[PDB]
């Protein structure tokens, strides 16, 4: 084959060093693509299935950037 | 009273002004002829404050206030209940001022040592001077320098600041700000590392100087060094002041529009 | 309109008042006027914050420009 | 109604309270760790007595440095090492008054020129090794090009006259960078100042010392060893120098105007 | 002269095995993950 | 191989630190669990403010004995 | 006049030095040491090795992640383009969400890019405080660095997290930009009536002016008996020279009291430090317990009474 | 040449760091990785809202539990 | 040996610490579906 | 003189087992590719 | 030993820190069912 | 004065293989402007 001596990769490169920066950048990786999917319609936390659970707001607009602070909590703003 | 070690430096010499006439030691102070002079300009004026507040409305440490005179005036002579007092104490406080950095120098000299600190001085005069005097000349009146006043020179401030719509925008209140905020970050590095040097952890010798460049070269990459961090030190505290002062030349004497429109400068430079 | 502000707005315009003159200056179409400001060109699946930018109406501020 | 008052006491204002006594208590620990060198101190009493006397507030309990390489132990605050043998003479009769040489003010150890007592060890590195030394002891140093080598240069004295030669230059090993030169004098001693009271011109190939005189290279105090400096030593010669600021001329402490 | 780690040559056939190892098991149960996710709440 | 091909794995000790590891560990879990549940605490399963079983400051102003104070005012 | 030791007139150089020797089990140093002519006019000369671990890649790697973050969102604001980006810089940015949104996790577009970028700057802000502590402590010395950089950590948090929490929005904290950080400041001191009258801020103000006059007037002292070797505080602390001396009978003389050569070192931890705890002390009362600190302070007897002679009639009471 | 031009191509590592280089592929292949994801995702391309193959939020919104509840 | 452990040290090591792991998963588990009894998610 | 240490040997084995490892990663990429262009065209 | 302790005192500590651990998870436990007595919260 | 250790015969052969590299970056560089000019002509 072509990729015979593979092994010796670790002669080089230490493998301390490799298994820090692997560990580390896994992590926070789970933790990146978890929010990003959490900021999308894809979200499963407040998506109402199977129910909604929160005494939610009757009539909640889309909001605007020119709003003030609510006066309860809320979840359901689509 | 005397330190363990004090009394061979004790010696007559290194004068400006006076001679052999004001040289001696009041307690642990040194007098000398400036020393004279600084005690009695900073007590006259510190009396003038007082009776400024008891011809006032209240004797409250926090709303005491003496203001200078009206635009009217000019660079002219004010009436005393009407901002004179105000010039009186500002002679006063020059001369108290400059006294304090004269007797720095003699002390100095009568020990051996550089003249770095009241040269460092004179830039917080050289600020105080420029809101008092040169600001006031270049736009033509008295009364544009602030109110003696705790509480009551933030009154000014805040309305100066607001006579240029957003004064954020700045640029020489940015770089000052950028020095004062290094500073900060700089002195609490420097305090910890010779903290930690000669306190170390419990049952262990005191550290060296190759520990104090280990240490940031481990964590940053570059350690500046135990002689230049005092110097860098000396440099970043004027500039903050330096910038100070030219920041308040520029308003009103060099631009009067709102500071936003000064940046604009740049976005209309014809290369983007 | 005119007529209006003349007589029931004198709070605000006190027996000086306003002509053609006040704002169209020997011109049909007058010099300062503002219509509702979309913004700059952004991604199409990117809503409007209405701030950020230069911002030539409010005085060159990154304030909200409309 | 724009200003009405509910109630008078507040957080911000029991908190701004509590501020006020966390300073007001740093200021007290902190006032009290300066007073680990220099006390007792001496207060003069009526009729001439002197006795110590501590403060506000009080000195603390002593605590210890242990120095690297069996450098021994220091407590402070501590005994003290005696003064040397400086004469002075007071000028004007009370306890306030100045004081005046009594001998040649350049060989006195008295004002500027005084100096204390240190140990008779070098300074050391992280190794062991001594930290100040010449450069031919330390085989490895080089002055970078781009930089005027004084090896060679004259020394000008404040007056116009040459004091010597320069021969050698001293490093500082722990932080790489130049602290003394080394010159021999006009009585062929071998004498150090130190590098920052010394303006290099690299074209005139000098060195300006406006500190003493010409003359005045031939009473720097001298090393036992000349391969190593102790902390002694570094002081007497540093003082030296520094006495001739006030002393060199007899009008250098007379009043400019 | 050149970098090295002061691994042998079977030292580092040893770290490779198990590396690799490792590397399959942690894939299995990604894909694994995903096949779930798929039958709940498809995307594409 | 896939049968016996994690026999060498406890030899992982003798490259990394016991202790640091466990430390490591120990902290990163502490930290997750708060976030975890500040991210669950926003969302609409939040059950601190749901008002379930019953909502208590509600349950405190209406009161009878506040109810006939507050009517006597 | 006589030589001020602003520049260094001769350099000299010897090979670079790798650095004390760590406990065993450590990683080894990364970098070739180079050396710069520049630098070393004014300081030391050596640039590296640097030491990466396990703490020091998860930062750096968590930081890299938001500036990425924080950098596109910038980009995009102006259609990707980058003559666009470089003419209107100071006044891009990344916004917080809208106010409405509550503490809820918004769409990515409307704010939660914002949020992912200060998750990721928190983490990489935490990792760094344990690589500070563990290297200070792995060389034996007192961990002096970590108690002061978590204040400053503490500060960050407060604004930005811990205050947007209590007041119940992620709109209340400021965005990442330059002119629109600006904006923010000026902002929160007009709706929550006039900082100057917040008197945490002016205690934080007192030690920030402080911390300039201490140290102009350490720089200044330690400069001006450089002539006595005294740049070299170690061993004027553990064995007292004329240099201290001298340095402490200066201050003595002009104003009265001093400190020795250890002491001032606290004095300048201490007065770097009060600054940004009554910074955290200031922000983290405003809004949740003072709604408008001028009419605190009038409550309180602190503002002045300007003369008024008019009458001016508000036009909601008409 | 044009098909000798390339012979002695493998000499390379002989002034090329092997372990510099590997390192700075990998980090650059992360790096543009990110980056190209989240610039496709800001555009008309963007697969995580397109409501495709359903939308979801709609979906939660309109089940018979949400709205009879709703409905009072 | 780079942090000093010898290879029976590891193997001691390396027993206690999954028995740990394992431990710990099963209190997760747990706890998981109680929360799935009280207020399921999906 | 600039170099690495590896002799021309060394440099022969790392060139093959690199240009092998760049082929095959660039053959999975072209296949992403293909099959992201029959779910959603972009051109 | 990295700790100086032999083995018999680390048995020592164990003993005495897992009884403590378990008395104070009890008092915890006794706290909670007071508090669902009073304001129960799911 | 300034040399990089390089004799005359390896200044050669380095010449060789950039010259080589950098014609073929440009082949590349003309068919991907073709392509690019076949389906959207900027000019
Ligand atoms: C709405 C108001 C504007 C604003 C309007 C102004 C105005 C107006 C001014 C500043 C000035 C300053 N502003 Mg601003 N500024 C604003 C917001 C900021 C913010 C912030 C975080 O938002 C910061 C960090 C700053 C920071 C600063 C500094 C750059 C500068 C003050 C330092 C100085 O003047 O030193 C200089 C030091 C002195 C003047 C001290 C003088 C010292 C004397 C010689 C010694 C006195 C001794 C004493 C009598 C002895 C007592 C003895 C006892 C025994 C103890 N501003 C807002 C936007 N700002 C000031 C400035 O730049 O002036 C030059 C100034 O005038
Ligand atoms: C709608 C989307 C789905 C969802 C879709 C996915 C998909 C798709 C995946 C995950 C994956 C994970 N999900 Mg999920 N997930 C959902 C909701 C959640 C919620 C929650 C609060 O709602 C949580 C806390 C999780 C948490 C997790 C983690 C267990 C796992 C991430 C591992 C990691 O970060 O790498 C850590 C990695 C390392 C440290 C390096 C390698 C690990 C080595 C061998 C050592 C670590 C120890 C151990 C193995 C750690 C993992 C424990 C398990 C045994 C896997 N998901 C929702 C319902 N989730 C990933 C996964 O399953 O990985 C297998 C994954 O592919
Ligand atoms: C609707 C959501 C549910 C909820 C769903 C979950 C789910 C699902 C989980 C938790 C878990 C936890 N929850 Mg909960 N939880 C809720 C509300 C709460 C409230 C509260 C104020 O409302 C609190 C204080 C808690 C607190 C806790 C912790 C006990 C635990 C996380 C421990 C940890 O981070 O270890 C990190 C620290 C370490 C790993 C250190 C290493 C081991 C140390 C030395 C030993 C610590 C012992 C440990 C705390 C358990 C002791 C119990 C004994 C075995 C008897 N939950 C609500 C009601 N919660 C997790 C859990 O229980 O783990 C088993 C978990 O999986
Ligand atoms: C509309 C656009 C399509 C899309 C179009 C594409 C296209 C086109 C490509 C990808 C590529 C990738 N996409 Mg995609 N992708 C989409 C949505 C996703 C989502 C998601 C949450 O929505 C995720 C998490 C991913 C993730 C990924 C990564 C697997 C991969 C980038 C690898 C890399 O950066 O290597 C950098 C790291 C190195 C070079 C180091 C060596 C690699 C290591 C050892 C292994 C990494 C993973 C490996 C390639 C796969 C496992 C091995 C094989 C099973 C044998 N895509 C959507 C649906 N995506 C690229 C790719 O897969 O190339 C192979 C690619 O060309
Ligand atoms: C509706 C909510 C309930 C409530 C629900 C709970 C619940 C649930 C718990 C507490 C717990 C505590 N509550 Mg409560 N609590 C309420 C209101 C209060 C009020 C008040 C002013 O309103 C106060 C001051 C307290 C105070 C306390 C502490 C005694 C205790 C926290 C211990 C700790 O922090 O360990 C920190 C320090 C250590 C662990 C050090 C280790 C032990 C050392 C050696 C000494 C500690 C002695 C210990 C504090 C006292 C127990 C001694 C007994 C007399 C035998 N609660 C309200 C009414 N509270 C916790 C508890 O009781 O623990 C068992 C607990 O689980
Ligand atoms: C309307 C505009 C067209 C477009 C018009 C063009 C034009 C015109 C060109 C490219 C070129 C490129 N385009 Mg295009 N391109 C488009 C959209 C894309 C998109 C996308 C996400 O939409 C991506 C990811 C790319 C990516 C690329 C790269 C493959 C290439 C840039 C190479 C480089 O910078 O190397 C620079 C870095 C080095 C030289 C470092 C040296 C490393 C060595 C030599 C190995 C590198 C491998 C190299 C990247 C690719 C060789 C390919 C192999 C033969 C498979 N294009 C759109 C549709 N594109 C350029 C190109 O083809 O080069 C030949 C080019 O001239
Ligand atoms: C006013 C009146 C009623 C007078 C009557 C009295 C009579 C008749 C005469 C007395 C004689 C004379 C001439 C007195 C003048 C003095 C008077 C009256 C007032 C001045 C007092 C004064 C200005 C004090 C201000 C003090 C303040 C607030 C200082 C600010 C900075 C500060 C907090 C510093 C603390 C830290 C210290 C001590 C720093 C100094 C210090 C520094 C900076 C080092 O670098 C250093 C390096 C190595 C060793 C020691 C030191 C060192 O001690
Ligand atoms: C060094 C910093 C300043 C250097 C730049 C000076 C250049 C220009 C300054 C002149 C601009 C002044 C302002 C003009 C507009 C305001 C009106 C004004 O005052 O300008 C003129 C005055 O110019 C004047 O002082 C001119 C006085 C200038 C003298 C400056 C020299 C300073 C040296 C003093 C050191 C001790 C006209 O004066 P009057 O109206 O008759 O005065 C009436 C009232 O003042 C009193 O009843
Ligand atoms: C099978 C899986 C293979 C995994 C094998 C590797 C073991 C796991 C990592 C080892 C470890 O945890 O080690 C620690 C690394 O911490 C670290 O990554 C710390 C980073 C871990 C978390 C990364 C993501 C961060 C999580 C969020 C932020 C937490 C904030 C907490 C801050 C107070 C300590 O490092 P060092 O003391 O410098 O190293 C010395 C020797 O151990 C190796 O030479
Ligand atoms: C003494 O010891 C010796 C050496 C002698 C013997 C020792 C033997 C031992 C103990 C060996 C131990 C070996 C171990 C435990 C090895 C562990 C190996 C593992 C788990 C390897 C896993 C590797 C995972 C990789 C390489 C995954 C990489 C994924 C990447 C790069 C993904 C990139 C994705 C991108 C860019 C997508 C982004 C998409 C989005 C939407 C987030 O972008 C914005
Ligand atoms: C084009 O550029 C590229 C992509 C190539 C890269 C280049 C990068 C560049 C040029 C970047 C420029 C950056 C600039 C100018 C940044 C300016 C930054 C400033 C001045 C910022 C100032 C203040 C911001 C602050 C104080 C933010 C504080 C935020 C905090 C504390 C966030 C807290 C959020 C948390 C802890 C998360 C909670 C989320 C969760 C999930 C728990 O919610 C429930
Ligand atoms: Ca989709």
């Amino acid at each position: 084959d072509n990729f015979t001596g593979t092994y010796k990769m670790w002669m080089f490169i230490d493998p301390r060093r490799a298994l820090l920066f692997i560990a580390s950048f896994q992590i926070l990786l789970g933790i990146l693509i978890h929010m990003i999917v959490l900021g999308s319609d894809l979200n499963w936390h407040s998506d109402g299935i199977p129910k909604f659970y929160f005494p939610n707001a009757a009539e909640a607009s889309a909001p605007i950037d020119m709003s003030p602070i609510p006066s309860a909590r809320n979840f359901k703003f689509d | 009273a005397l330190l363990n070690f004090e009394k061979k430096y004790r010696v007559r010499g290194g004068t400006l002004v006076g001679g052999d006439l004001f040289d001696f030691w009041v307690g642990p102070f040194y007098v000398g002829f400036f020393g004279v002079s600084a005690v009695f300009f900073a007590t006259l004026g510190t009396m003038l404050i007082l009776f400024g507040a008891a011809i006032g409305p209240t004797l409250n440490i926090w709303q005491i206030s003496i203001a200078p005179p009206d635009l009217s005036v000019g660079l002219g002579f004010a009436p005393i209940r009407e901002g004179g007092l105000w010039q009186v104490i500002t002679i006063c406080a020059v001369g108290a001022f400059v006294s304090w950095a004269l007797r720095q120098v003699e002390i100095a000299r009568k020990l051996g040592m550089g003249l770095h600190v009241p040269f460092a001085f004179s830039f917080a005069i050289l600020a105080y001077l420029t809101l008092v005097f040169f600001r006031p000349v270049l736009l033509g009146a008295w009364g544009h320098a602030f109110p003696y006043g705790l509480f009551s020179h933030l009154d000014w401030v805040s309305n100066v600041g607001y006579q240029t719509l957003h004064f954020h925008y700045n640029p020489a209140h940015m770089l000052a700000i950028s020095f004062f905020f290094i500073n900060t970050l700089a002195l609490a590095m420097h305090g910890s590392l010779i903290l930690s040097v000669v306190n170390p952890q419990k049952g262990e010798e005191v550290k060296t100087a190759e520990h104090e460049n280990t240490v940031f070269r481990d964590i940053v990459g570059y350690s500046i060094g135990a002689l230049a961090i005092h110097r860098l030190g000396l440099f970043l505290a004027i500039n903050a002041a330096f910038w100070s002062a030219v920041c308040m030349i520029l308003t009103g004497p060099f631009w009067t529009r709102g500071w936003p429109e000064w940046w604009m400068w740049w976005p209309n430079l014809p290369i983007w | 309109m005119t007529r209006d502000t003349n007589s029931n707005w004198t709070g605000h315009v006190a027996d000086t008042g306003v002509t053609c003159y006040t704002c169209h200056r020997g011109k049909p179409v007058p010099e300062h006027v503002w219509t509702t400001d979309p913004g700059p060109d952004i991604p199409s699946v990117f809503p409007s914050n209405g701030q950020n930018t230069i911002g030539y109406n409010v005085a060159y501020t990154a304030l909200p420009f409309d | 109604e724009f200003g009405y008052i509910t109630q008078y006491f507040d957080l911000a204002q029991v908190t701004l309270w509590a501020f006020w006594l966390s300073l007001l208590s740093v200021i007290f620990f902190n006032r009290r760790e300066d007073k680990r060198e220099g006390y007792p101190q001496e207060a003069v009493q009526i009729f001439g007595k002197t006795i110590l006397t501590e403060g506000f507030p009080f000195m603390p309990a002593p605590k210890t440095f242990k120095l690297p390489h069996n450098g021994g132990d220091v407590v402070k605050p501590g005994p003290e090492r005696p003064q040397y043998d400086f004469k002075l003479e007071q000028v004007d009769r009370f306890a306030g008054a100045a004081y005046r040489p009594v001998g040649n003010p350049m060989l006195a150890g008295v004002g500027p020129g005084a100096y204390a007592v240190r140990a008779n060890k070098p300074d050391l590195t992280n190794a062991g090794d001594p930290r100040i030394v010449p450069m031919r002891v330390a085989k490895h140093f080089a002055v970078v090009d781009k930089d005027p080598d004084p090896r060679g240069m004259t020394v000008i004295g404040a007056d116009g006259q040459v004091g010597g030669k320069v021969t050698e230059i001293w490093v500082d090993r722990a932080e790489p960078q130049v602290r003394y030169l080394e010159l021999e004098a006009g009585n062929k001693k071998k004498v150090l100042v130190p590098i920052a009271l010394c303006v290099i011109k690299g074209q005139k190939r000098e060195v300006k010392v406006r500190s003493i005189n010409g003359i005045h290279f031939n009473d720097v105090p001298t090393l036992s060893n000349y391969d190593q400096i102790t902390l002694a030593e570094e002081d007497k010669v540093s003082a030296y120098y520094g006495a001739g600021t006030l002393y060199a001329t007899p009008n250098r402490a007379e009043s400019v105007l | 002269e050149k970098s090295t780690t002061g691994l042998t040559e079977a030292e580092s056939k040893e770290f490779h095995g198990i590396f690799m190892a490792s590397m399959t098991l942690w894939f299995g149960l990604v894909v694994l993950a995903h096949i779930l996710s798929w039958l709940y709440r498809p995307w594409l | 191989m896939n049968a016996k091909s994690f026999d060498g794995m406890h030899k992982l000790w003798m490259i990394m630190n016991p202790v640091s590891t466990l430390w490591a560990i120990f902290i990163f879990q502490i930290f997750l669990g708060l976030l975890i549940h500040m991210v669950v605490l926003s969302s609409d399963l939040n059950w601190h403010d749901d008002q379930i079983p019953v909502g208590y400051q509600l349950q405190g102003e209406t009161l009878p004995v506040n109810l006939e104070m507050k009517a006597a005012q | 006049p006589e030589y001020q030791n602003i520049f260094n007139k001769v350099q000299v150089r010897e090979p670079a030095y790798p650095g004390v020797e760590l406990p065993k089990g450590s990683l080894p140093r990364v970098g070739k040491p180079i050396f710069s002519y520049w630098l070393g006019k004014i300081g030391d000369a050596q640039i590296g090795p640097l030491y990466l671990g396990g703490w020091g890649i998860a930062s750096l790697i968590s930081g890299f992640i938001a500036l990425e973050v924080i950098g596109l969102n910038m980009l995009a604001s102006v259609g990707w383009d980058p003559r666009l980006f470089l003419k209107e810089f100071f006044w891009l940015g990344l916004e917080p969400p809208p106010p409405a949104y509550g503490l809820s996790i918004p769409p990515l577009a409307e704010g939660g890019w914002w949020l992912i970028a200060g998750l990721f700057l928190t983490m990489s802000l935490l990792l760094w405080w344990v690589r500070v502590y563990k290297r200070a402590k792995d060389l034996g010395m007192g961990t002096h660095l970590s108690w002061a950089f978590a204040v400053a950590i503490l500060f960050f948090l407060t604004l930005g997290f811990i205050r947007p929490v209590l007041m119940g929005s992620w709109g209340e904290a400021p965005p990442f930009g330059i002119f629109p950080h600006l904006d923010w400041t000026a902002a929160i001191s007009i709706r929550y009536g006039n900082f100057y009258y917040n008197p945490f801020h002016g205690l934080s103000i007192a030690f920030m002016y402080g911390s300039a006059v201490l140290f102009a007037m350490h720089g200044g002292t330690i400069l001006a008996v450089s002539r006595y070797g005294g740049d070299r505080e170690i061993d004027q602390i553990t064995d007292r020279g004329t240099a201290a001396e001298r340095a402490m009978l200066f201050w003595r003389w002009c104003m009265g009291f001093n400190a020795s050569m250890e002491s001032i070192h606290r004095w300048a931890w201490w007065f770097a430090v009060f600054c940004i705890i009554n910074s955290i002390l200031g922000i983290i009362l405003t809004g949740t317990v003072v709604d408008n600190w001028y009419l605190w302070a009038v409550k309180h007897g602190v503002a002045p009474s300007y003369p008024s002679e008019l009458t001016i009639d508000n036009p909601y009471l008409t």
